[PDB]
């Protein structure tokens, strides 16, 4: 990754490097863990889950905590440490807990609806438990 | 009428590499595995055996 | 766009397609065959130029792993590109002038029974050795060097 | 064959045994095999049903689409036909000299009672009444 | 009028032959026990997405006898002309 | 026509040419033959631009529709076949007759196709539907 | 007796091959010449001695 | 991936036909694993769609393996570039493509012509004969323009291969045309019919 961004990490990369380096360890384990004893839908879920976490950590450091400068935050977007297109959603009102961009692509669904996990729980038959097939998200709206 | 929800074990600490559960927060109630009672097991054990005894 | 690891996982799990777990997908895997010459064409078009040690390419991949299409068209500014290959002519001549023995690589580079390598296990972590690049002079070539 | 069948008596026999209410339970999910195995690892997220299978000795568990379509050896058909045949019926007595029918459930006397004209109009439809006796 | 009517009628063939190699429906069922209280259903019919990478699904190398001909047209001849044994 | 002089001899059928029609609306000559071929000759090049393949035996006759871009052809295979003049697609096969179809003629109104056969019938065809809506049995031979 | 080496005494018939009687019965294998070709239709020019004008032209 | 895909995808076609006595090795050579009966050797005779696809995948593997060797740090950038240069000049000697498409001799010639063009300008002065001429771009381009036109051809051909492999072969009662030897028997048909 860092080879492919040419400039050096700008300012306080040491604050985020040990955490990002742990997400890398997580992601490689998720790639190589056996697909046996798991649903054909389940095995992809940790990938989307870890990719959500890592993007969320970079995002929270810059926006909520302000512990990294914009140049270091934008560096993480440039170095593909965080998905700019997922962070682009968490800025939108009503999307601030979105699990993955695949769940808001309405075009890919049979009827042109969003994913069911995007329905607010108060609008469900709220005893109902959800695990959406795209990522196992139980509900990510309200 | 003219026309409560459960609570979820949220841990939105994004740095908590092991502990974070964003959208994947379970309900605190959530019965993540279901197994029949031993009475129902014994009935259903013979059912699969009768199916398998066709051989 | 979505995580690189998704297609990697999918491809790795579907494996050699002998397992019955993905028996449903075998028929999709065959139907992709008529579009395989397209995937070859788009891949070789996007092959890195020798001054690039890695090129990242946009891919469009079947959700089931069946085919990967390199979705780019690689476009160049032809003075920059004529120039970039101009420097290659200089460097490669200078190497062939100056190398004692130029061992050409052996073809095929892998044996007929050698199974293909996995990018993640063998090639992702080994840092690439340097490309062919002319050392541009920062004073004379300063309009272009950076 | 079926567009033009006219046995109105057979139509009545069918009407009087067809289920009137729509039975919706035949659209519930399949029973969860992992729950039959005792190991449903999805818990309350499982869409499939967590309940007793049909006992495999009951012939209703062993059905074939071809049997049910062509109408041969269908278990549920035989369970219907038997119970429809077991229903009680009128049948005339061996006394071939008898041509009398008792009629009942006429209600009490007064405004609830059927008139003799009521039986006259309903029953002269079928044949020539020799006598009608009313017992209000 | 005949040319245009016939043209578009066989255009539908050839276009669908060289291609061979929201919307709703309001439904008034006759089984009036019905949907709850309703003389009519209304349903959204979406079209299921075809996978472009999926090959032809089913065998069509089957062969079966032709449909029997349309029933005999009466033969409508002039009466037989008698052949002599000389003929 | 006026002087009888042979302008051109066009060669290209494998065997006997036995249907020939000049299109009323196109610079095309259509021809078919005992070799099962049906050929469109572009008279602006004197060359076979299109083939219509599907006949199983000798093409007996063909007729070019007066107002559609449609060609109909008979054969010994007891079918008349209707062709899209442009895409060469077989828009209909008139599988009514029971012996070789000897003649066909086209017109703009219904019946757009009329066919004669060695089964001694004449048939009138609905060219939209592709079904014979009359059979004239009156011929003995 | 030899009888396999017989001619067509019996009549030929057809009209039931691939894609005849139903447009879905075309197999997706199609012949090399079935490609689209000559798709712009030519027509005869105006004033070609057309029938009604020819009739006028006694 | 494209090599894994293509390799898997040709293997499935072998196994779809139950030709389990053939083996497709990883460089895409198709080896019979046993001596073939007349039945087996007839039944397993794949045509030019399978093999031209297989040989295009062979070429692709030569290219990607040249890059993989570089990326394993066991070839340098100069040997990669010379290696790519060699591949695209000698496609007609590292692959069997010409067997399934003799018109490809047009491109084989053209990459031989560009090599003489490039080398005699490259090998000038102290730069002598021998390996190292890695200016691979002219040779590479030739095969991309080959692929431009072969892509729709194989798309159609592999479609026809697949469709009869899935739909079956409908071709009963297709009109057999009349050709050189068949003319004289066809004249006698139509004579006797008339
Ligand atoms: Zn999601
Ligand atoms: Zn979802
Ligand atoms: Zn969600
Ligand atoms: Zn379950």
């Amino acid at each position: 990754k860092l080879r492919r961004v040419r400039k050096s990490p700008p300012e306080g990369w040491d604050l985020i490097e040990p955490t990002l380096e742990q997400f890398e360890a997580k992601m490689r384990e998720a790639e190589t863990e056996p697909h046996e004893g798991k649903r054909k839908t389940e095995i992809n879920w940790p990938i989307f889950r870890i990719h959500h976490q890592r993007s969320r950590y970079v995002y929270d450091m810059y926006y909520k905590k302000a512990e990294i400068s914009r140049e270091l935050y934008e560096f993480c977007l440039t170095a593909k440490f965080a998905d700019a297109a997922l962070i682009a959603k968490w800025k939108k009102q009503g999307y601030e807990n979105l699990c993955c961009v695949k769940c808001v692509n309405t075009r890919d669904s049979n009827f042109g609806t969003a994913c069911i996990c995007r329905v607010p729980k108060s609008k469900l038959d709220a005893e109902r438990v959800i695990e959406c097939v795209h990522c196992g998200c139980h509900g990510c709206s309200g | 009428e003219k026309g409560e929800k459960r609570k979820r074990v949220r841990n939105d600490d994004s740095a908590d590499i092991d502990g974070y559960t964003g959208p994947w927060s379970r309900f605190i109630d959530e019965k993540t595995v279901a197994k029949p009672t031993p009475e129902l097991q014994k009935q259903m054990d013979e059912i699969v055996k009768k199916r398998q005894e066709k051989s | 766009e979505m995580p690189p690891e998704h297609v990697r996982k999918v491809i790795r799990d579907h494996g050699d397609m002998t397992s019955r777990k993905y028996r449903h997908d075998k028929r999709v895997y065959l139907g992709a065959l008529k579009y395989m010459p397209h995937a070859v064409l788009k891949l070789l078009e996007n092959m890195p130029m020798p001054w690039e040690q890695i090129r990242d390419v946009k891919v469009l991949y079947h959700i089931t792993g069946a085919i990967t299409f390199v979705n780019d068209i690689p476009r160049v500014i032809e003075p920059v590109y004529m120039a970039q290959w101009g420097t290659m002519w200089i460097m490669m001549r200078r190497e062939k002038r100056d190398r004692r023995h130029f061992k050409r690589m052996r073809f095929p580079p892998f044996d007929d029974e050698e199974p293909p390598l996995d990018y993640a296990d063998n090639i992702l972590d080994v840092e690439p050795l340097e490309p062919i690049q002319m050392e541009l002079d920062p004073e004379e070539d300063g309009a272009v060097a950076e | 064959q079926i567009a033009n069948n006219m046995d109105q008596a057979a139509h009545d026999r069918l009407r009087r045994m067809g289920r009137t209410q729509p039975y919706y339970k035949r659209n519930a999910p399949h029973i969860c095999s992992f729950f039959v195995k005792g190991e449903c690892k999805r818990g309350e997220e499982c869409p499939y049903r967590h309940e007793k299978p049909t006992d495999p000795d009951d012939p209703l568990s062993r059905q074939n689409i071809r049997d049910r379509y062509y109408g041969t050896n269908d278990p549920v058909a035989e369970k219907i036909l038997n119970r429809a045949a077991a229903a009680p019926t009128l049948s005339p007595p061996a006394d071939t000299t008898i041509t009398t029918l008792y009629i009942g459930n006429l209600g009490p006397s007064g405004a609830q009672q059927v008139t003799e004209k009521d039986l006259n109009d309903f029953f002269y439809q079928y044949g020539d009444i020799r006598c009608l006796r009313v017992l209000t | 009028d005949a040319t245009e009517k016939t043209r578009m009628a066989l255009e539908k063939i050839v276009n669908s032959k060289v291609a061979s190699a929201a919307q709703y429906i309001r439904y008034t069922p006759s089984q009036q026990n019905g949907a709850a209280g309703s003389q009519q259903r209304i349903i959204r019919m979406v079209e299921e997405q075809k996978d472009p990478m999926e090959p032809p699904k089913f065998k069509i190398n089957q062969k079966i006898p032709r449909a029997p001909p349309s029933p005999p047209a009466p033969v409508m001849h002039s009466p037989p002309r008698k052949m002599t044994a000389k003929d | 026509l006026a002087s009888g002089q042979l302008k051109l001899s066009l060669t290209g059928h494998i065997s006997s040419v036995r249907a020939v029609k000049v299109s009323p609306r196109h610079p095309f000559l259509f021809s078919g033959g005992e070799d099962k071929q049906v050929k469109c000759w572009d008279l602006e090049y004197n060359k076979v631009i299109r083939h219509y393949h599907g006949h199983l035996s000798a093409v007996q006759a063909l007729s070019v529709h007066p107002s559609l871009d449609v060609l109909v052809t008979c054969a010994r295979d007891s079918t008349a076949r209707v062709w899209d003049m442009r895409t060469k697609a077989q828009v209909h096969c008139f599988a009514g007759h029971t012996n070789t179809v000897a003649d066909v003629v086209c017109q703009s109104v219904d019946p757009q196709v009329i066919t004669a056969s060695h089964d001694a019938t004449v048939r009138l065809w609905d060219l939209a539907a592709g079904r014979s809506m009359c059979t004239l049995t009156h011929h003995k031979k | 007796m030899t009888t396999a080496h017989r001619p067509t005494f019996h009549p030929a018939r057809g009209g039931t091959a691939r894609g005849e009687g139903d447009l879905s019965k075309l197999s997706n294998q199609y012949s090399s010449k079935d490609m689209p070709s000559h798709t712009k239709m030519k027509y005869r020019q105006t004033g070609q001695e057309t029938e009604a004008d020819l009739r006028k032209k006694d | 991936q494209v090599l894994r895909q293509g390799y898997n995808m040709l293997n499935l076609l072998i196994h779809r036909k139950n030709l389990n006595y053939l083996h497709l090795d990883y460089n895409f050579n198709l080896k019979p694993v046993k001596t073939l009966t007349t039945k087996e050797r007839k039944k397993s005779r794949f045509g030019n769609a399978f093999h031209l696809c297989r040989e295009i995948l062979r070429l692709t593997k030569l290219v990607v393996d040249a890059h993989v060797q570089y990326r394993l740090n066991n070839v340098d950038a100069y040997q990669l570039a010379d290696g790519l240069q060699y591949i695209f000049a000698h496609v007609g000697q590292l692959t069997g493509m010409y067997r399934y498409k003799y018109k490809l001799m047009r491109q084989v010639r053209m990459c031989k012509d560009l090599k003489h063009l490039i080398y005699y300008r490259f090998n000038t002065g102290p730069v002598g004969k021998g390996p190292g001429c890695g200016f691979w771009a002219p040779g590479w381009r030739v095969w991309l323009f080959f692929l431009r036109g072969i892509t729709p051809l194989l798309e159609r051909w592999l479609g026809n291969l697949l469709s009869r492999q899935f739909e079956g072969r409908h071709s009963k009662g297709v009109a057999k045309t009349v050709t050189k030897q068949r003319v004289e028997s066809h004249f006698d048909l139509e004579l006797r019919a008339a």
